[PDB]
């Protein structure tokens, strides 16, 4: 799915 | 540098004092009256640079946002106020930021067990704004996640709530998170397999995911939702109640259908799931052998790709392996 910072 | 997290800790003090004099057995602060939304919000803000990151996390920057979404979602639950929703999503931001890419600060976050439990309860709130938020903390969280963190995770039951939540979630930013969550965690543990599958009405829902019409022109909902029935798919094979789910919602087919796809993604776990399914089950196989598979997989064999050059020769070896008495 993996990761990421905030929309 | 402002020290809005002195405010914050200062007013997480007062929800304290006035929970320790109001137990489970008069009246309550209010975050308006210390504009407790504008000072979070900045927060929220400088978290994307990662030097205000750096100065954050010696303070204790992250316990400190922790601390105010669980106590405002402890107090108030799940509400539709404007001002404890929003709240709630920038805390969430700050914390998605926060967790992103730091091993110490996901494991610190999950060990905070009682955040944990508000956390998860968000997902059945009526804003799908702070849905996607809580998923995307959820998802990094999930994310390379220690041996403790995958615990915990599995502990407080996001999975369940993930899941359905994801049953009723109508945008497609929402779905992205909530998925992009759940493929993490269901690489974790055979019992995550489990209680994904265990949810009635979720292994038809990520049939449907497969043949989705997206709006805005991508294709990453498909990509995560055949990427979770992928990893799920080894206990669906020992399981015949859900293999007829399957194939009752044309599963198989569109399977073999998206091994023609231009996505690469998407013909990996294709391919990944029809390595599972193509085991143990005599009719699955005979349905695959009917519909053409074999010359399918013969294709995919000479990729210059480890995951579908495996997974097309497993499958492609589990098929000629049990030939039906038919082709004979």
């Amino acid at each position: 799915g993996g990761e990421a910072l905030a929309d | 540098m402002l020290h809005l997290l002195e405010q914050i800790r200062a007013y997480c003090e007062t929800c304290w004092e006035w929970q320790e004099a109001h137990e489970p057995g008069n009246p309550m602060p209010a975050p308006v009256e210390h504009q407790i939304c504008p000072a979070v919000c900045v927060l929220m803000k400088l978290s994307f640079d990662e030097e205000h990151r750096h100065a954050m996390n010696e303070l204790g920057g992250l316990q400190a946002i922790a601390e105010l979404l669980q106590v405002d979602c402890e107090m108030y639950g799940l509400t539709n106020d404007h001002y404890s929703i929003t709240l709630r999503r920038y805390a969430g931001m700050a914390l998605t930021n926060l967790t992103f890419g730091d091993v110490a600060n996901k494991a610190t976050l999950c060990s905070m067990k009682g955040c944990m439990r508000a956390l998860v309860a968000q997902l059945k709130s009526e804003s799908e704004d702070l849905q996607q938020v809580i998923a995307s903390v959820l998802r990094n969280l999930s994310w390379r996640a220690d041996v403790n963190s995958k615990k915990t995770l599995r502990e407080v039951g996001s999975v369940k709530a993930l899941m359905e939540c994801a049953l009723e979630v109508k945008k497609e930013s929402t779905l992205k998170s909530v998925l992009s969550a759940l493929w993490n965690l269901s690489a974790h543990c055979t019992e995550n397999k489990a209680d994904i599958c265990a949810v009635d009405g979720a292994l038809a829902f990520l049939v449907g995911t497969l043949t989705y019409r997206s709006q805005t022109n991508t294709l990453a909902i498909i990509e995560s939702g055949g990427g979770i029935l992928r990893n799920v798919s080894s206990l669906i094979a020992t399981n015949e109640d859900h293999r007829q789910i399957l194939r009752e919602n044309n599963c198989l087919q569109t399977l073999l259908q998206h091994l023609k796809s231009h996505s690469l993604t998407i013909v990996s776990n294709a391919c990944g799931t029809l390595w599972n399914l193509s085991a143990r089950n005599p009719k699955d196989q005979e349905a695959l052998w009917d519909m053409g598979a074999v010359s399918m997989l013969k294709n995919l064999i000479h990729s210059k790709h480890k995951m579908i050059a495996m997974g097309s020769a497993a499958a492609l070896r589990n098929l000629m392996a049990n030939r039906p008495a038919k082709y004979k």
